[PDB]
């Protein structure tokens, strides 16, 4: 039986969202030329389907994006002091004197997941820049890849999990069912205890050592976020993943499929039309191979990406907006709380586990019969004994003496194998003897 | 209409002087928004008020059918959600 | 997919029977080469999106099989899973190629402010609620549970025993009730 506890956070980053892309077919294949445009439209209305894919991959992602984050239907507002009972909340929510309005968490991991892979903005055009800082740079290249901004930004997203964040900590657990119940959080700590197993004693009567415990669990994580490696690597894998897949078919854009040259604008000057639809068809017809790749790839990212989202959303509605006894699922151990952060195209979930701690060898009793009747424990399910002593709990030692609330009726001593001679308890005999005598 | 990725400049210039491709004969332009995931709005007001979020434009805008003071479209800061008063307390259960 | 059959894939109709009347067979036989490619590709490009269809149903359908074994066969207490707050039942309906469910979901009324109380010390000992998670207190007056009222007074059969008095921190000064002590008094007294 385990003596002490230990309160674990632990990480677990799962992308949510991925890169919007947009490439516009007539100027991907057939950039300026007539000629060329008259011969692609001969092969069909493929460049109608591809973009349809796009836009369908893209309304997609935003759904995904919208169901992970806004789940919540009021905006509860972030409290100013941000210390109840004794657990230090700070660097998880919005600093109000920060100029960013995320959270030191939130920072640190838009400042180690952010590289996007710098060098290779080039290739693609994309009309970054914002509204508030009236610059709005709007950036175009020949290949007509473009790469749509999200639906959700991330002022957005910092504040729907400060929402969540605000919803968890305050009002306990019950706003996920479409409510808000004011509660300290060390009742919610004593009822989410008392819902995985352990009594409300351990809670309350070593409330500071929890607290402290959780504040060192927070400054490890901050630690561990501010200067390491291999951080965050599902994020890191996508854009790697979409910046490789831009890559190949930028180059697969500069291809000679057999042709005079891999560059249009250069065989229509040097050549004949009737010469030159020669090798503009077996250009065309490379080019629309290589997009139909690209999108084939492109829509199993994007169902890949689908699937994540729903598993992301999936934990954060069972650790996040209540308490799960899922075995493994939120967390390692007992799941016992959740806190989400915002991430680029993904979310970090704090699972606060529940670890065990040191443990001690003890005697065993299946039944204790006292006077021909056995008596089973009751919720307390382990007899702690030194030679048949007292009964105590699972997940904590809370040494308890043996009564008959404890323990109830059964049949005799031969039906049960292993049963010791003890002797019960009951508070009713010595108070009448008191009583009457 | 929303343009994909335009600079609300050219586009204008190219409306004013027939070079636009889609060229419509009964259509015209009466304002330009130029915001992130641009597209000028053109036909629409952007109003500094807050609904949900009716058709996803994009970066956090949208659009919808409200009476200005008629009917139009406008838009807005896709009203991320609604207000609460919920506070914390120490010695409060509901 | 009916609509790209009559595509001219670099031949000179996207009709069959009539490049074969104006055209040599040798040059007919490119003629019809190119459209069977174009018309292959084509095919091949719908059997992938129909895949791709066909594995987003079967991931919908398997969610679905595992929501039905969940809130229809039993009664889970998975969070925001079957319905909005607690699943409590649940129906299910035929519809055409999908299953329409009826989580009949329990949502709270109205709320009222109360006080709390982490522990109460009768004579030295803490006595925590057993089973009645939230002690609704006027003043320090009795002991009811989370989820509704449910005014209950405060005995010694939903508390236990526990330490002292300066372990929890808001522990409120109150009294216990016990039905042997008034009864005995009433009996024997």
């Amino acid at each position: 039986i385990p003596t002490n506890f230990s309160i674990s956070i632990t990480t677990e980053v799962m992308p949510v969202s991925m890169a919007k892309t947009s490439v516009d077919c007539n100027m991907y294949i057939c950039g300026d030329s007539t000629e060329c445009a008259n011969l692609l439209l001969q092969y069909g209305s493929f460049c109608t389907q591809l973009n349809r894919a796009l836009s369908g991959i893209a309304a997609e992602q935003d759904r995904n994006t919208r169901e992970v984050f806004a789940q919540v239907k009021q905006m509860y507002k972030t409290p100013t002091l941000k210390y109840f009972g004794g657990f230090n909340f700070s660097q998880i929510l919005p600093d109000p004197l920060k100029p960013t309005k995320r959270s030191f968490i939130e920072d640190l991991l838009f400042n180690k997941v952010t590289l996007a892979d710098a060098g290779f903005m080039k290739q693609y055009g994309e009309c970054l820049g914002d509204i508030n800082a009236r610059d709005l740079i709007c950036a175009q290249k020949f290949n007509g890849l473009t790469v749509l901004p999200p639906l959700l930004t991330d002022d957005m997203i910092a504040a729907y999990t400060a929402a969540l964040v605000s919803g968890t900590a305050t009002a306990g657990w019950t706003f996920g069912a479409g409510a808000a119940l004011q509660i300290p959080f060390a009742m919610q700590m004593a009822y989410r205890f008392n819902g995985i197993g352990v009594t409300q004693n351990v809670l309350y009567e070593n409330q500071k050592q929890i607290a402290n415990q959780f504040n060192k669990a927070i400054s490890q994580i901050q630690e561990s976020l501010t200067t390491t490696s291999t951080a965050l690597g599902k994020l890191q894998d996508v854009v790697n993943q979409n910046a490789q897949a831009l890559n190949t078919l930028v180059k697969q854009l500069s291809s000679n499929f057999g042709a005079i040259s891999s560059v249009l604008n250069d065989i229509l000057s040097r050549l004949d039309p009737p010469e030159a639809e020669v090798q503009i068809d077996r250009l065309i017809t490379g080019r629309l191979q290589s997009l139909q790749t690209y999108v084939t790839q492109q829509l199993i990212r994007a169902a890949e990406i689908r699937a994540s989202a729903n598993l992301a959303a999936t934990k954060m509605s069972e650790c996040v907006l209540g308490q799960s006894k899922r075995v493994d699922f939120c967390g390692k151990g007992y799941h016992l709380m959740s806190f989400p952060q915002a991430a680029p195209h993904g979310v970090v979930f704090l699972h606060v586990t529940y670890v065990p701690s040191q443990e001690r060898n003890f005697t065993t009793a299946p039944a204790i019969c006292h006077e021909g009747k056995a008596y089973f424990p009751r919720e307390g399910v382990f007899v702690f004994n030194g030679t048949s002593w007292f009964i105590t709990q699972r997940n904590f030692f809370s040494p308890q003496i043996i009564t008959t609330d404890n323990t109830f009726v059964s049949g005799n001593c031969d039906v049960v194998i292993g049963i010791i001679n003890n002797t019960v308890y009951d508070p009713l005999q010595p108070e009448l003897d008191s009583f009457k005598e | 209409v929303l343009y994909q990725d335009v600079n609300c400049t050219d586009v204008s210039t190219a409306i004013h002087a027939d070079q636009l491709t889609p060229a419509w004969r009964i259509y015209s332009t009466g304002n330009n928004v130029f915001q992130t995931q641009a597209g000028c709005l053109i036909g629409a007001e952007h109003v500094d008020t807050s609904y949900e979020c009716d058709i996803p434009i994009g970066a956090g805008i949208c659009a919808s059918y409200h009476t200005v003071s008629q009917k139009s479209i406008v838009a807005y800061t896709m009203s991320l959600g609604a207000d609460s008063s919920i506070a914390y307390s120490n010695n409060t259960i509901a």
